[PDB]
């Protein structure tokens, strides 16, 4: 198994929240309107601040967060900001309840995978080691040689290992014949291994932050295809196994025991919580008791929904009572036209497309009429249409034509009805 | 090491019994110290008297009542009336359904958590006066002869903090099971500091639930077991081994079987098959006391197309003893909330407590309890000397309750402004 | 396999019918009110008498009994009385339709098990055998020796077996080196077996009555755990197999062939018959044709119910027509207040708790209001409450407090609704 | 595999050489007549001294010794003395050429075994280790506890092993849960192992001298039967295998590498060398080249004998030329009557039987007539015959009767011819 690994984050899901840098709260935990990327929504932000302060004080005793609000509100952005306020490089795994319904994968296994995506691992290890072929005790590399002055202690600790002049060796500071003598008549099996190249000394600082899932996919190969063509390689993802994950966990705990790495539970955000059934909530309930579990943040845009897995047992947001008990519900409000104009201005300055104030107004009225998401979508097409004229500055006519070329869901549906 | 039976989540750290007169079986309010519900508590005491050399003949106990009422608290009280070192396992009904394990398996584990095996074996127990205790994201204890500093993980810290142990307490710690016992106090029961060796080997009584015995004699669940594909069911071979050895021990006389209490909350979530299992279990002599709780008046019998009170089969209903709980008067609410507050280390202003009592009236006890800690944190961010009414109001306007939640979400499509609209 | 076995009967189900000793019918088959434990219900009892007389005359040609009535009536007690009138030690297996719905057990397998519980086996065998080590022909035990005078016939029947002086032997009346010569140098495998101890003669009378299920669980072990911790030992009861039951049946028929034992089909009582589906009734229909099958007595408190396993095919008591055809329906009536007082008096004298007549009245009014079962339940709590005062005599106040401390189903439900 | 082993030496073969303590040579390597157990035979002794001095100077370059002489001479005693002069506890394996002719064992395998008997191993290791259950860093035994003051070095070397308070541990000076916490519910497999008892400290000096064959037979059991009933246990000795011996050699070289033990090549004495065939001499020739091989001392009482394995190729002492080349031949002379009297006196004083000088004379005349061995045999029977009379002092009449009761080989043969 390998230590240093790469990590492919699903940045397709945070593309509309690049402007969100935090919650924008004062020292007294009071939300500042138009600050740190957020515009208004002071109540929800302050509540999230209370949540973060609760997690930091370990007072969040097996509890989660529930974001209740309309499609126009910013639940996802709030979850992201929560992850951002919990520290630096804090894991954030956003999903929807519709994702657990996989074809040939059980729901709680998808949940398990995303939990692995929500549990991070911070590695900060100043590793110092002098390697090379022994010549005295001194060492030699491809280009470079050193003469180390060893105390009798290290030399009596050398008496243990298979050390003789001149083999290739390794030295731990804080805590095997060489290739040069290999003949053509030896072949394999051999005890010959190449001389450390090309530095006689090797003192590096290992700094990394990777999720458990990153370790899972890193040790799923014996080229990186799973990250290259994930779903498109084969119907069933038969690479990530139980034995694999258990070996990974064993290795991780081993790293922790040496005080090398510290795992950090991030934020698991689940949209469309009403889509989950009883068994999923059983799994989540089991997760909430775990001390090394990521904070769970559900979200919903439904007042009352039938509890899936129950005999038409309608309930709050489609959440079972036994699990709703352990949740702090935070309401998210719709936006005034001015707040929408502000948000649109922040987005278009981030995309970043240049547009008139009147265009901002025309977009904002769609932000009020239809959801905020649609009007935010209208940006790029209008930019393209304007650039077609070479205007390079998006105007009202552009947004108009864009809104007429790309309708929303309800408009399309009701027009199609006629 | 291993683990003894208590090990009894526990958000009810204020219950030592039913608050009931030993002879009269008469409930004294706010004793032991659970408040009110005198009728249901007395009924529970009567049931328990009907268990001791009982005419009850293996019946289940159904506690039904409105949410935010001490049916669970009363269940734990009944668990304490049998005394400590007696298995007590709680369980939401909806927990029975998962991918990790089958219904039969989950029910089996749940029942085997409620039946303890009690033996007499030697162990290295410690007995001494506590000097220091620390916190992290270590225990210092001395005797009249020596002083020592030990290390401990999450389980041990939980166990000691559950026993309300601080600096100055004379305690006993089993280094084999992790069973902590508070003997007394050396200053402000007044005991003197123990002498001689700190760690002594005594022949003590060890009770351990069947499920725990199964876990011990199984491959220890790896780190991050929940977040790996690894399930939680126990191999039949191991179970058979344990059952056989326990049977041999009972024949010999080495082990004595001690039944306990299994508590199933929102029991209306169970289907017919579950009740079949529970009924079949109640026939065995080793069966524990099965106490179920219900928040619903009439529910659908899951598995069939018939409806019944609390969602139980009629056959099952004819074999259960029903105890009913009632809404609390404002006084009882205030008292309960205050007890719950002093155990969360939250210093409240009288006005904040009263307001929290009203919140408890309108939304429920669980919600108010949830608001306590948030109020504490809001007061902390304020550098407030105490948690006043302002903090409670702020947390109330920040964290909504289910009613206001669904109301707020439904507010996206309002129904009237000048007239009803639909 | 072993002959003499023990039998654990589920006496938890007959605990409320200990007073029922029979039907209390005269020589002319007319029910006596208040006799043999029964109070009133003369019609149903007389009908049951007709049923018993029918079974005794083999006129019950593949037919069963159906008890239709309210929860207050005594169907179970009637079935028990039927079992009692069919002879002595007659098997009685009471179940409910809700029991066949097992988690990891198919319905008809539960039915099969209970059928095994409903088919008994009466063993009456005067076995006479003189055993011991041969010395002449005479025999010797641990303490005792005899000299038998054998006719040439038995001696020519001895010529067949491996008999010589002095081995350990066995002798059948109505129809192998000894341990004393075993050296230390022999070990195993050996032909040495202990001398019969400690009686030179062995004449015993085997008298027993055990169900097929008793034989099943007796041969399910290679300690008695299944009877100790039945459901609590393991999720799936994987001890009772098909091969086991077939071997058991083979052995049983072998016992019958020698005229040693006689199997006696008992009474299989099934409450909540409407809970059974079509397949179960197919199995039962298959059972009714068997000559060595127990009499089947279904029960119901529902007039018309949907036939389970059929497309909303509502029918009488949830019983299919094809199976309802073969049933003699016996109606069971509710009880007048005086009959309830009498029944309560019989119960409390059996429990046995001492109570006033006014207390009996107060219980009886609950017997009329709510079902008889609830008021019968009220006895023990009132006794406990009274004994608390040390009254040792249950009074009206006690029953009152008991009825206020332990509500019935409907009261609890409707109070909870408010 | 075990370190400390026992060693059963075939002392039946040295019973007639207990008086031989050395060669009895001066500082100038000149033999002293009647010294160190030897009587006369000064030439052979001086030659043996030259041999010993040659071996000590590593000048014995792949050469052996050949003792040529009559049956009366002392070749075996000379070989023993050679072993004695080569140091202390020096291995000595005396055999005859007739021993390699085994029934179901090949000759060179017998030779190999005896070579293992001729290669010794001297173990001198002052092992110091403090063991017990950790309590701080301190340790505890059954009765006794100590508190060791550890430097950070040893503590950082403890960081490597599975060490925690309080497990059972081990400590190397010059270079695991305890049983007290074991519950009844744990059984096996377990990590519980008993606390070191009953000394908190363990500092012992391992001093031993064992042959390779001793290690072979020590690791041939999984009771010591091979030493108990060697040939009498089973026809073929199928316990000492190749894998066994190779593992033994691996272990031995491991012990040598740590400077713990030093193997010492002893003396392999082979009487009746003419009995060996060409293949055996090939094996011996292969052995002579080995630097860690015991010195090989052949012996013969035949002038010219046919080389076994060759077409009637008569040669010196039945030794092939190719192997005779590498041998220093040492002649052993017969004894004068006075030397025989002296030797007899030394023997009888060692047995030890008391006899008159005239008896010594009468024995000595048999020492001249027949071989020395026969007359030396005559001692014990004469002692018994004398003690029969209770004389307790052996006289001439006793030796006479003994010599008439137990003839030699030639007398018996020629008398039997008549
Ligand atoms: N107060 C706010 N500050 C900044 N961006 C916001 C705010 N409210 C909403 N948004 C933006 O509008 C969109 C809201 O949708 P989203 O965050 O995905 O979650 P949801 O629609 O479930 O509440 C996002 O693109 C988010 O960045
Ligand atoms: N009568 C009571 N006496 C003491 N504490 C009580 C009482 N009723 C409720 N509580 C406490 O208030 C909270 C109410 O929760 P709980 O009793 O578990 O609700 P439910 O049983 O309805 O699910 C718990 O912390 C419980 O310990
Ligand atoms: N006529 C009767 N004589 C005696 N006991 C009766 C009579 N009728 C009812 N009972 C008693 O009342 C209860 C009736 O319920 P049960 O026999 O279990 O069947 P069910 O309620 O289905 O008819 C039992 O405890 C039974 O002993
Ligand atoms: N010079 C001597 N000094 C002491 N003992 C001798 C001497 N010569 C012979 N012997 C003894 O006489 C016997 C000689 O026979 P042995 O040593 O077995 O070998 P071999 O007969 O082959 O020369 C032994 O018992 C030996 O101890």
């Amino acid at each position: 198994q390998i230590s240093e690994v790469r990590g492919n984050t699903r940045d397709h899901r945070t593309a509309a929240h690049t402007h969100i840098k935090g919650l924008g709260l004062n020292s007294s935990g009071i939300a500042e309107k138009q600050a740190a990327g957020f515009v208004g929504q002071c109540a929800a932000r302050e509540a999230c601040g209370v949540v973060v302060d609760l997690i930091k004080a370990h007072k969040m005793a097996g509890r989660g967060v529930l974001l209740a609000g309309g499609p126009g509100t910013g639940k996802t952005a709030l979850a992201l900001a929560i992850s951002q306020e919990l520290g630096t490089k804090i894991p954030f795994c956003p999903i929807t309840g519709s994702e657990i319904y996989s074809t040939e994968v059980k729901k709680t296994e998808v949940l398990m995978e995303n939990f692995r995506r929500a549990i991070g691992l911070r590695v900060r290890e100043t590793k110092d080691v002098y390697e090379g072929e022994v010549t005295e005790i001194g060492l030699k590399s491809a280009r470079g040689q050193k003469k180390l002055r060893l105390d009798p202690s290290i030399y009596e600790a050398i008496q243990k290992e298979r050390v003789q002049v001149g083999d290739v060796i390794y030295i731990e500071t804080n805590t095997g014949r060489s290739d040069a003598y290999a003949t053509e008549f030896d072949l394999e099996a051999e005890e010959y291994v190449p001389i450390p190249k090309g530095e006689v000394h090797k003192k590096k600082e290992i700094v990394q932050d990777v999720t458990l899932h990153d370790l899972d996919v890193a040790n799923a190969r014996p080229q990186d295809i799973i990250s290259m063509m994930g779903q498109l390689m084969k119907p069933k993802m038969t690479e990530i196994t139980d034995k694999l994950r258990m070996e990974i966990n064993k290795v991780v705990q081993k790293y922790i025991n040496q005080g090398v790495a510290e795992l950090i539970p991030g934020v698991l955000f689940i949209d469309e919580a009403h889509m989950l059934d009883i068994e999923c909530f059983t799994y989540l309930n089991k997760a909430l008791e775990s001390p090394i579990a990521p904070i769970v943040v559900l979200a919903s845009n439904r007042g009352i929904a039938t509890i899936r897995g129950a005999d038409d047992l309608k309930a709050a947001h489609g959440i079972p009572p036994d699990f709703l008990q352990r949740l702090l519900i935070i309401p998210t409000h719709p936006y005034e036209p001015d707040e929408i104009r502000r948000i649109v201005r922040i987005r278009a300055q981030t995309e970043g497309v240049q547009l008139t104030d009147a265009a901002v107004d025309r977009v904002a009225e769609h932000g009020v009429r239809i959801s905020l998401r649609y009007c935010l979508q209208l940006l790029a097409p209008a930019s393209i249409l304007a650039r077609v004229n070479g205007r390079t500055q998006v105007d009202v006519q552009d947004i108009a034509e864009a809104e007429e070329l790309f309708l929303d869901a309800r408009r399309s549906a009701n027009i199609l009805t006629s | 090491s291993v683990t003894e039976t208590k090990e009894l989540i526990a958000a009810h750290s204020h219950i030592r019994g039913l608050g009931v007169d030993a002879d009269t079986l008469e409930p004294r309010p706010s004793s032991q110290g659970l408040v009110g519900q005198e009728k249901a508590r007395k009924a529970a005491a009567v049931v328990l008297e009907m268990i001791k050399q009982g005419k009850i003949a293996g019946r289940a106990v159904l506690i039904a009542g409105p949410p935010s009422t001490g049916k669970t608290a009363i269940a734990m009280g009944m668990a304490q009336s049998l005394g400590q070192d007696v298995p007590f396992t709680t369980l939401a009904a909806s927990e029975i359904f998962s991918l990790e394990m089958s219904k039969t398996e989950a029910l089996t584990q749940a029942f085997r958590k409620s039946i303890g095996v009690r033996i007499k074996e030697e162990s290295e127990i410690m007995e001494g006066e506590v000097v220091e205790i620390q916190i992290d994201r270590k225990l210092t204890i001395k005797t009249t002869d020596m002083e020592a500093i030990y290390d401990m993980g999450s389980k041990m810290i939980d166990a000691m903090t559950k026993e309300r142990v601080m600096a100055g307490d004379i305690i006993s710690i089993d280094k084999s099971s992790g069973k902590i016992t508070k003997l007394g106090r050396s200053y402000a029961k007044f005991l003197q500091c123990p002498e001689g060796e700190l760690q002594k080997r005594k022949e003590v009584v060890h009770t351990v639930s069947l499920h725990e015995i199964d876990v011990i004699n199984s491959r220890t669940q790896g780190f991050l077991a929940l977040f790996s594909g690894d399930t939680g069911e126990i191999r039949s071979e191991i179970r058979d081994q344990i059952n056989t050895k326990v049977a041999e021990w009972k024949e010999e006389g080495k082990a004595e079987i001690v039944p306990g209490v299994l508590f199933i909350d929102e029991v209306h979530m169970l289907d017919i098959e579950c009740f079949s299992y529970i009924n079949r279990a109640l026939e065995s002599d080793l069966a524990p006391i099965v106490i179920m709780a219900s928040n619903r008046g009439v529910s659908r019998i899951r598995g069939t197309d018939y409806k019944s009170p609390h969602g139980l089969p009629l056959d099952f209903l004819d074999r259960v003893v029903i105890i009913n709980t009632h809404p609390y008067t404002p006084d009882e609410l205030r008292q309960i909330l205050s007890i719950r507050a002093q155990e969360e280390e939250v210093d409240l202003t009288p006005d904040a407590l009263a307001l929290l009592t009203k919140i408890g009236q309108e939304a429920g006890l669980r919600y108010a309890s949830n608001l306590i800690t948030t109020s504490q944190l809001i007061a902390a961010k304020r550098r407030a000397k105490q948690v006043g009414v302002e903090d409670v109001q702020r947390s109330f306007k920040l964290f909504y309750d289910p009613a206001r939640s669904v109301r707020f979400v439904q507010e996206s499509e309002k129904r009237l402004i000048g007239n009803d609209g639909v």
